[PDB]
Order: structure tokens, then C-alpha cells, then sequence
DNA sequence: GTCCCTGTTCGGGCGCCC
DNA sequence: GGGGGGCGCCCGAACAGGGACTG
């Protein structure tokens, strides 16, 4: 049946014609799919059939549903999509069963062939011609390929079921596209009742419910997931196994296990991301990439499931330390019994260290909990409150981390050095500098200390940041465990003074290698060319090219 | 009542931002403030046709009353242009009232409406967004104080006249009331003219201008001097008429940096010249509406913030200081934030763009738990040079 | 001006949902 | 096989912006 609701007033483009497209040859099978489609669709009004008044034509085709039985007709609109106006897509986001409150009664409701059911804007019709190889129709409806379909339907779905959500205010109704979870605290035969006043309220907007997609039973299958009362569980993920893995068998694993990691805590895939730095590429796996896939595995391998929530309690994030710039999360409210779980691994910034990711996972997760549950969560940390006060004091940027707890479960996240404040006595002062020709890329690093040490480094296919980074090198190279140096390149103080511990950069990862070994370091800078010594002489020195 | 046609800049098209998630406080309100927006034919719900989009949020003013903020700067960078008193930055008491419930009684021209297109988000996204738009002014859109200016004027005609001695100012959904009254004089006078409009709380003069100092010290190191030598270098750029080189003459050769170092008497004086060149007013800036406020934001520590507002670099309009105390930075520096622009209002009617010290994602993600403008800066994030929050700091 | 380096965004694969 | 919208993850490509440099 043809929802009575008001269509959806839609324009091409400014300058645009419809789409006049080749019908590429169809399976036979499938045409038999699609005539049988086709022909009942076209009594209901859904689609009619035109002439020659209509030049524009659209590919279609038809894939297999879920169900083993049922053919989906689709249309390659790809070409009339880019000449379609632009739409606000008002799908926001992916409900997440952890979300969830306890209800007394649950129903899952599916609606019966749903976009054919919501009418398609009549000036529009026209571009949606399409052909059966033969007869040529229009569609009503709106077409499964076009990309006004999917947010005008959400938008008239939304729409429909507002009066019975006023009118039913304490009925929770998770709308996702056609597909409805239903919520009650009623007594089974109450609920029953509501859900049947639900049905027909549907109903009398075009939307059936077929009583084949209705499920009355735990466990209920939504979403991707199965819902039982008590506890939720992601449907099977199931790896591959192809012991040849190429670029698109990869990518295929990273989101399986992303996906996978809501629920399953400890995935990393940082070592199989590496990896993929064309989609039919074969790439051999690393040492690193393997062992790690195995222990995905193996997490895999056990039985988990998730809980809903109880808003009455508090929300508490937990994150472990994984190493190489990975961390999980387990979100939840009683110990032991998990709302969601999760992994952050982003990478961002050439130079870090592991509170600035820290403070950026924090981050990640605050903004995931506003979605799912409506609020931020309390923080149990691996970083001790000392750690954090150092940070926030000798960072020169706006941190901060929410109401927070510290827990001694390692690898704990801490400073690996500390700059000095002020210059160390009985320390040998290095003045270092670089300098490099931007035609030939030759270039020299080097320093001259307050002892009488001077040495200079040539450098080949360098840069001038380059040679001050290099400088200074030398100088951690040269020195004692304590050292004061001096530097012009406002640089690479810059990226020092950050205390990374991490780096793209194979250079400052020596660099901090050095840093971490050193007892003391101070490092100050100087104005350059302005005749301070001995930033003076180190420039003479260096500026030999 | 009939509408003002209203254009956007050509060759621009309207606002295309995606809302961002908010809490559960936050959406019920919003909810229960567009129903009654709604009911009351301010607002109207729109479908996915119209492709543009701009943020809502809401702040709670220690009330029970929330505050609707739909963020409208796309809007307004993007909308076709259209009184600054000069004596309101001298005002002993200067109080803020939020007259933006006024534009509602003034409808908006209907081809402009699909560019004031707003989306409320559910909690888990249990719902698709639900989709608005205005049918009068919008609060927070530059457009209202200007078609409304007309019937502003008449209204605080009589008040003015009867009180020739107050000043009234309006910016956006804002009016700033300045008086030279001493408090509960002006507060009387304050709900005089508010109960007048039926029918907290600012000091403009008690601001400071934060100068550039030096230290004092009676034994310098190589260090010292060295950071000296940098600081002054770079206030060369900002007052010309500042001089290194006979300090710089000290640290000739490579010293050690914890050698202490005499003074010589010309370095000595020099460095008494250079300290009251600091205090002397910088020379040759002049205020430019036609570009906008740049702030600049450094954090000091301790809760202690410096900003410099500069139409363009090393010429500074304004250079200050903010002082506060569980610390949070983000919350400070919003409060910085705020009070800049408030302050910048007051003294040139325009609001600044901020080069915030912060994270990009670590502001996006709580900027709005601490925000009680009605108004939203432009604002643009930076890694700043550690070297320039030396420069500026006590 | 150029070159360098860093940050952001955006668009392309893939995952999952209908 | 092949179409669509959403969110997620990774990646690399453009481009933006500040600093250092050439004379
Ligand atoms: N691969 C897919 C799956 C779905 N949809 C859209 C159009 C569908 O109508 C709607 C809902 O999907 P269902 O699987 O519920 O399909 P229908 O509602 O059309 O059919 P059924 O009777 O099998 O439920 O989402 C789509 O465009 N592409
Ligand atoms: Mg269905």
C-alpha cells in the first residue's frame, strides 16, 4: 500500500537534465525476478508505465535479500544522483544496543517492502524511468538507489510516528530506517496491545508490518546484534583465513575487527593497518602484522557479551595501555559487567608522547558516551595524579582530562623525561646549530662548548630544520648525562619542549632515545645571526656552505 | 508586519555545518523549548529538501531556565552587510541584557528562511535529527539586530531622553547598559529600564592593559641575559626603539650559561632606556572595521592567561591579563574567551577571531559546557611557539 | 617570493546497519 | 557483480600557515 503522506518536493540540479542511460543486459533469472516485481508493483501504482514522452533511462538490477528468497529490485541511479539536488541527510548515527535501558516487554517490527510504500515527489517521476528487458516504467515510490530515498524516508518515517510517540510518551521506539525496536515497562499483554495500536497506526500510514519480521520472543536480532533480557551479544564475526592476504582481504580484516572491538576488548590493529601504506595488491604480512592477527584471534575465540544501562548508576570508563600508540576502553557501571568496549589508535602529530594520546582517547570516548548514553563518564586511568600535575604544568596548551581515578594496572602511562627549568650547574654547555644549501641539499650540523669542544658534522641530501634537529643530536651524543644546549631554531625547541616520546621522524625517535638516557637537560634558546656568543661562533662554524 | 528582503553574499551559498552530539540536559530542552517554539509559530519543522544546516545547543544560565544558541557564524560571515559609542568603555557600571526574545515578533523573509535550517540530535540516535527553521528574526543572526534597529530605536527613545546621561548599546541579541551611577542607583535604574521593556555585572574603566616588563635582578647569569637578550629582540618588532646590542656585547664568547655576569654601567643604563620604552604607549594604530579583531591567547600557568588583540601582527590594540584560581583549563579559557570578547564588544562593537592555545578536538569536545554568551567568536586553533608566552608573561 | 614541515580536511577503500 | 544513506576505521592527497632563507 501507497503511504497518504505528502511527497517530498525535490529539484535536479540548476542546469541539469535527467539521466539517458544504456540498459546493460540482465540474467535471465533475474528479469524473471524483476518482471514478477515489476508487473505487481505496477497494479499498486507504485510504478507506471510510459511512452516516448519520457527520453531518460536508468540501469536496474536486483540482488538476493538476507532471506535466501526474495529478490531486491535496485537501480543504478549513480548518474541522475549526481545531477539530484542536496539533501540534509537527518540520520545522525547508529543506535548502540549498550544504550539500551531495561524494558519489561520488547518487540522488533520490520516494515514490509518500505520505500515503495512512501510516494515520490510527481515532477520528479519522470527521471526515474527505467526499463524492464520489454517495458518501460516510472517510478511512484522511491527507488532503492537514488540518494534522496534514504533521508526522505527517514524524514516521513519520523514524521509518522510522531503522533503515537506524543501520544505514547513512555513507548520507546528505536527507528532505524524501517526496522522498530519497541520498549515498554507493560506487562506482556499490555504491551501487546500497545504494539498492536502501534501497528495499525503503520498501517493507516502505508507502512505494514508483516508478521514474518515481527519477533515477540527473546533473544531478539537487531541491529547486528541479538538482544536478550538480561544481556546483548554481537551476531558471529567470522575472519577470514586466506593465507595469501592482499590489500582488500586486509582492509576487510581491519573492519571485521574494528567492529568487533565494541564488544571484544584488547584488538589491535595497528600492526595490520601498517601494512597498507591499488585494492588488488597482494601484500606478504609482517612478524609484527601475524602475531598480532593471532592474538585478535584468539580474543575472538571467547564467549562475551554486553549489558544494558541502568541510568540510576554511573558511567565509568576504564582505559588499558596497548603499546605503540594503542589503547582500549571498557565502558560500564558494575565491575566485571561491560556496557561497551573499544580501541583508539589514531595516530596524529609527526612528534607525541603518550599523554597527549591519552588526554586524545579520553577525548574519543567523552564524545562516544554524549552519543550513546547522553553524558561523560568518570575516568579510571593507568596515569598517576602526579603525572597528569607535571603535564598540565609544563604543557603550554589548554589539557584537560574529566572527573577521573587512578588505577596500578600496568603499562602505566608516564613522562619519559624532563626537561629542566633553569640552566644546570656543572653541566658543559653546547651552542649548536645548523645550517644547509637549499640548491645542492649538502648541508652541516655541529656545536662549540663553553669548554672548548667544537665538532662539525656534514650532512648529505638534508634539510635546514634537518641540521639544527642533527645539531643537537650531536650534542645529546657528545655530552654527559647532564648537558645545557643552546639553540636558535625555534624548531626544534618546539618539538623537544613537547617531550614526545614518539615520532614519524627516525631522527627525534634518536633523539629521545638520548633524551630518556640523560639525567638532566636544559634546553634555551637564542635569537640567531645576532652576534651572541658562542651561537656566533657555532654559526661560523657550520655556515661553511 | 511585512519582511525585510534579506540576500546572501554573491556567489555564496548558505550554511552546511553537521550538529554536533549533545547531552541529555541539553536536548530535552531544546526540545521542550522548540515544541513551545513551535506552538508559538517562531520555528517550523522542515524536511531533508533543504540542504543547509547549522548547530544548536543549549546553556543553562544557578536557574531552572535553559538558553536556546544556534550557532549562526557560517550564517553570518555569509550574509549580505548592513552606532558605536565611544563613551561606554568609560562607564563605572556597564550591565548586560539579553533582549533577544524581541526579534520573535518580527517575521523573517520567507527565501531566507532555508538558510536558518537547524537539527536536534537524540540521545543514541534513537531518532533520526529533527529538522527546523525559522519563521522570525533568529536570535544569534546579525540580520536581526538590523531589521529590528528601526523599532529598536523608538523603544528606548523615551528612556533615553529621560535618562540622557545612561548609554545604551546593542550587539546581536545583546544590549549593554552603561552608567555612571553608583551601584543600586544604576541597579534601579537597570530593572527601571528592563520592566520598561516588559511593558551582571560589568566595569568597563577597572580594565587593565597588561605591559611588556623586564626583570629586575642583582646578579645576572649568561642565562639570564641570553633569555633577555631574546625577550628584547623580539619587543624590537612591537616598539621599535628597543636595543640589544650593548647587552648583547656581554655574552660575547661561549660562557657558561650558569656564569654570572657583571653589568656593564652602559648595558646597565641600557636596560633602564628599554625598560620605560616598554611603558610608553606603542605609536601608530589605528582601529580598521573593515578587518577583523585577531586575539591571541597564551597560558601563562596557574591559571594565569595574556592575550593581545591586533588587527595586524606586532600592532596591538589592546594586551591583557586574566586571573583565576580542580583546575580546568578548557573552562578558563573560555571564561578568557568570553571576556575578551565582551571587552571588545564594549570598546569596538565588532568581535574578535581567537587563535585559541588548545587541541582543536579537546574545545570541541566541552567548550559549550562552560559557555554563557549569547554570542560565538570566530575562532581558529594554534600550537604556539613557546617562545611568545615568555614573551608576554609576569 | 621558495622550501620545509606540520596540521586539517576531504575523499577513497573497507566494516556494520537498513 | 553492479545501487543508496548513515556511522566507524585507516590511508594519502591537497592545501593552509608559520618559519627560515637569498641577497
Ligand atoms: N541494501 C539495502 C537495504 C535496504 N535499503 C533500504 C530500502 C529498503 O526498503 C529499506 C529497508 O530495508 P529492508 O531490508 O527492511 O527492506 P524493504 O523494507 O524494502 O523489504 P522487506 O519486506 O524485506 O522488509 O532500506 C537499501 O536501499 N539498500
Ligand atoms: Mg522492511
Amino acid at each position: 500500500p501507497i503511504s497518504p503522506i505528502e511527497t517530498v518536493p525535490v529539484k535536479l540540479k540548476p542546469g541539469m537534465d535527467g539521466p539517458k542511460v544504456k540498459q546493460w543486459p540482465l540474467t535471465e533469472e533475474k528479469i524473471k525476478a524483476l518482471v514478477e516485481i515489476c508487473t505487481e508493483m505496477e497494479k499498486e501504482g507504485k510504478i507506471s508505465k510510459i511512452g516516448p514522452e519520457n527520453p531518460y533511462n536508468t540501469p536496474v538490477f536486483a540482488i538476493k535479500k538476507k532471506d535466501s528468497t526474495k529478490w531486491r529490485k535496485l537501480v543504478d541511479f549513480r548518474e541522475l544522483n549526481k545531477r539530484t539536488q542536496d539533501f540534509w541527510e537527518v540520520q545522525l548515527g547508529i543506535p548502540h544496543p549498550a544504550g539500551l535501558k531495561k524494558k519489561k516487554s520488547v518487540t522488533v517490527l520490520d516494515v514490509g517492502d518500505a520505500y515503495f510504500s512512501v510516494p515520490l515527489d510527481e515532477d520528479f517521476r519522470k527521471y526515474t524511468a527505467f526499463t524492464i528487458p520489454g517495458i518501460r516504467y516510472q517510478y511512484n515510490v522511491l527507488p532503492q538507489g537514488w540518494k534522496g530515498s534514504p533521508a526522505i524516508f527517514q524524514s516521513s518515517m519520523t514524521k509518522i510516528l510522531e503522533p503515537f510517540r506524543k501520544q505514547n510518551p513512555d513507548i520507546v521506539i528505536y527507528q532505524y530506517m524501517d526496522d522498530l525496536y519497541v520498549g515498554s515497562d507493560l506487562e506482556i499483554g499490555q504491551h501487546r496491545t500497545k504494539i498492536e495500536e502501534l501497528r495499525q497506526h503503520l498501517l493507516r500510514w502505508g507502512l505494514t508490518t508483516p508478521d514474518k519480521k515481527h519477533q515477540k520472543e527473546p533473544p531478539f536480532l537487531w541491529m547486528g546484534y541479538e538482544l536478550h533480557p538480561d544481556k546483548w551479544t554481537v551476531q558471529p564475526i567470522v575472519l577470514p583465513e586466506k593465507d595469501s592476504w592482499t590489500v582488500n582481504d586486509i582492509c576487510k580484516l581491519v573492519g571485521k575487527l574494528n567492529w568487533a572491538s565494541q564488544i571484544y576488548p584488547g584488538i589491535k590493529v595497528r600492526q595490520l593497518s601498517k601494512l597498507l601504506r591499488a585494492l588488488t595488491e597482494v601484500i606478504p604480512l609482517t612478524e609484527e602484522a601475524e602475531l598480532e592477527l593471532a592474538e585478535n584471534r584468539e580474543i575472538l575465540k571467547e564467549p562475551v557479551h554486553g549489558v544494558y544501562y541502568d541510568p540510576s548508576k554511573d558511567l565509568i570508563a576504564e582505559i588499558q595501555k596497548q603499546g605503540q600508540g594503542q589503547w582500549t576502553y571498557q565502558i560500564y557501571q558494575e565491575p566485571f559487567k561491560n556496557l561497551k568496549t573499544g580501541k583508539y589508535a589514531r595516530m596524529r602529530g609527526a612528534h607525541t608522547n603518550d599523554v597527549k594520546q591519552l588526554t586524545e582517547a579520553v577525548q574519543k570516548i567523552t564524545t562516544e558516551s554524549i552519543v550513546i548514553w547522553g553524558k561523560t563518564p568518570k575516568f579510571k586511568l593507568p596515569i598517576q595524579k602526579e603525572t597528569w600535575e607535571t603535564w598540565w604544568t609544563e604543557y603550554w596548551q589548554a589539557t584537560w582530562i574529566p572527573e577521573w581515578e587512578f588505577v596500578n594496572t600496568p603499562p602505566l602511562v608516564k613522562l619519559w623525561y624532563q626537561l629542566e627549568k633553569e640552566p644546570i650547574v656543572g653541566a658543559e654547555t653546547f651552542y649548536v646549530d645548523g645550517a644547509a644549501n637549499r640548491e645542492t641539499k649538502l648541508g652541516k650540523a655541529g656545536y662549540v662548548t663553553n669548554r672548548g669542544r667544537q665538532k662539525v658534522v656534514t650532512l648529505t641530501d638534508t634539510t635546514n630544520q634537518k641540521t639544527e634537529l642533527q645539531a643537537i643530536y650531536l650534542a645529546l651524543q657528545d655530552s654527559g648525562l647532564e648537558v645545557n644546549i643552546v639553540t636558535d631554531s625555534q624548531y626544534a625547541l618546539g618539538i623537544i619542549q613537547a617531550q614526545p616520546d614518539q615520532s614519524e621522524s627516525e631522527l627525534v625517535n634518536q633523539i629521545i632515545e638520548q633524551l630518556i638516557k640523560k639525567e638532566k637537560v636544559y634546553l634555551a634558546w637564542v635569537p640567531a645571526h645576532k652576534g651572541i656568543g658562542g651561537n656566533e661562533q657555532v654559526d661560523k662554524l657550520v655556515s661553511a656552505g | 508586519i511585512e519582511t525585510v528582503p534579506v540576500k546572501l553574499k554573491p556567489g555564496m551559498d548558505g550554511p552546511k555545518v553537521k550538529q554536533w552530539p549533545l547531552t541529555e540536559e541539553k536536548i530535552k530542552a531544546l526540545v521542550e523549548i522548540c515544541t513551545e517554539m513551535e506552538k508559538e509559530g517562531k520555528i517550523s519543522k522542515i524536511g531533508p529538501e533543504n540542504p543547509y544546516n547549522t548547530p544548536v545547543f543549549a546553556i543553562k544560565k544557578d536557574s531552572t531556565k535553559w538558553r536556546k544558541l544556534v550557532d549562526f557564524r557560517e550564517l553570518n560571515k555569509r550574509t549580505q552587510d548592513f552606532p558605536h559609542p565611544a563613551g561606554l568603555k568609560k562607564k563605572k557600571s556597564v550591565t548586560v541584557l539579553d533582549v533577544g526574545d524581541a526579534y520573535f515578533s518580527v517575521p523573517l523573509d520567507e527565501d531566507f528562511r532555508k538558510y536558518t535550517a537547524f537539527t536536534i540530535p537524540s540521545i543514541n540516535n534513537e531518532t533520526p535529527g529533527i529538522r527546523y527553521q525559522y519563521n522570525v528574526l533568529p536570535q544569534g543572526w546579525k540580520g536581526s539586530p538590523a531589521i529590528f534597529q528601526s523599532s529598536m530605536t523608538k523603544i528606548l527613545e523615551p528612556f533615553r531622553k529621560q535618562n540622557p546621561d545612561i548609554v545604551i548599546y546593542q550587539y546581536m541579541d545583546d544590549l549593554y547598559v552603561g552608567s555612571d551611577l553608583e551601584i543600586g542607583q544604576h541597579r534601579t535604574k537597570i530593572e527601571e529600564l528592563r520592566q520598561h521593556l516588559l511593558r551582571y555585572e560589568l566595569h568597563p574603566d577597572k580594565w587593565t592593559v597588561q605591559p611588556i616588563v623586564l626583570p629586575e635582578k642583582d646578579s645576572w647569569t649568561v642565562n639570564d641575559i641570553q633569555k633577555l637578550v631574546g625577550k628584547l629582540n623580539w619587543a624590537s618588532q612591537i616598539y621599535p626603539g628597543i636595543k640589544v646590542r650593548q647587552l648583547s656585547k656581554l655574552l660575547r664568547g661561549t660562557k657558561a650559561l650558569t656564569e654570572v655576569i657583571p653589568l656593564t654601567e652602559e648595558a646597565e643604563l641600557e636596560l633602564a632606556e628599554n625598560r620605560e620604552i616598554l611603558k610608553e604607549p606603542v605609536h601608530g594604530v589605528y582601529y580598521d572595521p573593515s578587518k577583523d579583531l585577531i586575539a591571541e591567547i597564551q597560558k601563562q600557568g596557574q591559571g594565569q592567561w595574556t592575550y593581545q588583540i591586533y588587527q595586524e601582527p606586532f600592532k596591538n590594540l589592546k594586551t591583557g591579563k586574566y586571573a583565576r584560581m580542580h583546575t580546568n583549563d578548557v573552562k578558563q579559557l573560555t571564561e578568557a574567551v568570553q571576556k575578551i570578547t565582551t571587552e571588545s564588544i564594549v570598546i569596538w562593537g565588532k568581535t574578535p577571531k581567537f587563535k585559541l592555545p588548545i587541541q582543536k578536538e579537546t574545545w570541541e569536545t566541552w567548550w559549550t559546557e562552560y559557555w554563557q554568551a549569547t554570542w560565538i567568536p570566530e575562532w581558529e586553533f594554534v600550537n604556539t611557539p613557546p617562545l611568545v608566552k615568555l614573551w608576554y608573561q609576569l
